[PDB]
């Protein structure tokens, strides 16, 4: 009555059907995984075949799909694997062997065409003339979020110039100690940004964590052009809001949820692992800013990419001989 | 873990 199917709740997975509906419903992430080269895999320990049938279910199975021969590709099985590792660990995981797959077939470099960004960190001396650049790159951004009101407020402290006076001062090497400022510049957006929002913190004094249900907005439209270093007209860092992973409780109880606007057309959808069910905007938003119900990573996609991005995926895309393979996989579960 | 750290989710140690 949706359209869209859901994911089995098969004990405890946490984040990881929210986290598959995510990258399922980024398109040119699921048509590429549809073209890598798995017809001589192991069914039992090959995860981007293990990828591939999970993307084919959600695809076309009008029941609650599974995800069991998924886990235990990439030996999640124990039931606290996924308390035990946080949702940017585990997207890390899948994404690293679906870039292995492709690497020296027509779909290679897929992963860091879409997720992959290019950061810069700096040491600057105050007195003298000493700077140690260091270029690196990120698939995914944390935001802080503990007294900071919006999406705006999270990146201009992670972009803030610290001092280091005092007996902090740098060292410079030849140099020696020095009163420097140290930051963070933003070159370049990947089409797809994923951020998670620090929600929860362990303080070493209590052992045991704590979560921020402290109140965090963000937009459905998010301009980043002005964190960018030597920005470039006709292409701006204008970002629109895909998905909003949520999760709802407090240091004990909590369930994870996710909210979609599939064709980025506005239209959200609450998916709870086996329910899918059609929500307002605001639910899906609004809702989910906190003050406890509140998000903890949200997923944006650039405006000019938008629609290659989310390109339409038919039946078609698919291999036959992928299609003929998973096709004999399900045959023999009967 | 033994340090103020943060995290997306309820993160537990091993």
């Amino acid at each position: 009555h949706t359209g869209y199917v859901g994911l089995k709740n098969q004990g405890a997975t946490c984040y990881m059907n929210s986290l598959l509906q995510t990258l399922f419903f980024t398109n040119q992430l699921r048509k590429a995984v549809y073209m890598m080269p798995t017809e001589g895999d192991d069914s039992s320990k090959s995860v981007p075949l293990a990828l591939q049938r999970v993307f084919y279910e959600l695809q076309h199975s009008d029941k609650p799909v599974g995800t069991k021969k998924l886990t235990k590709s990439f030996g999640w099985e124990t039931l606290d694997s996924f308390m035990q590792h946080d949702v940017q660990e585990l997207c890390r995981v899948l994404l690293d062997n679906v870039e292995n797959k492709m690497k020296g077939t027509c779909v290679e470099g897929t992963i860091p065409k879409l997720f992959r960004g290019k950061m810069v960190s700096y040491i600057q001396c105050k007195e003298v003339d000493y700077r140690s650049d260091r270029r690196e790159d990120y698939y995914d951004i944390q935001l802080s979020i503990k007294g900071k009101k919006n999406i705006f407020e999270s990146f201009v402290d992670y972009v803030a110039v610290e001092q280091l006076d005092g007996d902090n001062k740098y060292d410079a090497g030849e140099h020696g100690l020095q009163e420097a400022e140290k930051g963070v510049k933003f070159l370049t957006l990947p089409p797809v940004l994923h951020l998670q929002l620090m929600r929860f913190m362990y303080d070493p004094q209590t052992d045991q964590n704590i979560k921020i249900n402290d109140r965090f907005e963000f937009p459905e439209q998010l301009p980043l052009d002005e964190f960018l270093q030597k920005t470039d007209p006709k292409d701006p860092a204008n970002y629109i809001l895909h998905a909003v992973l949520v999760h709802s409780g407090d240091n004990h109880g909590g369930h994870y949820v996710v909210y979609l606007n599939p064709k980025g057309d506005g239209k959200w959808c609450k998916f709870d692992d086996d329910v899918v069910s059609r929500c307002t905007k605001e639910e899906a938003i609004e809702h989910n800013y906190g003050g406890c119900t509140n998000a903890y990573m949200l997923v944006y996609i650039r405006e000019s990419k938008l629609s290659e991005v989310l390109q339409a995926v038919t039946d078609h895309d698919i291999p036959q001989q992928l299609v003929e393979r998973l096709q004999e996989e399900k045959r023999i579960e009967a | 873990f033994f340090r103020i750290r943060y995290f997306a989710t309820n993160v537990r140690c091993k």
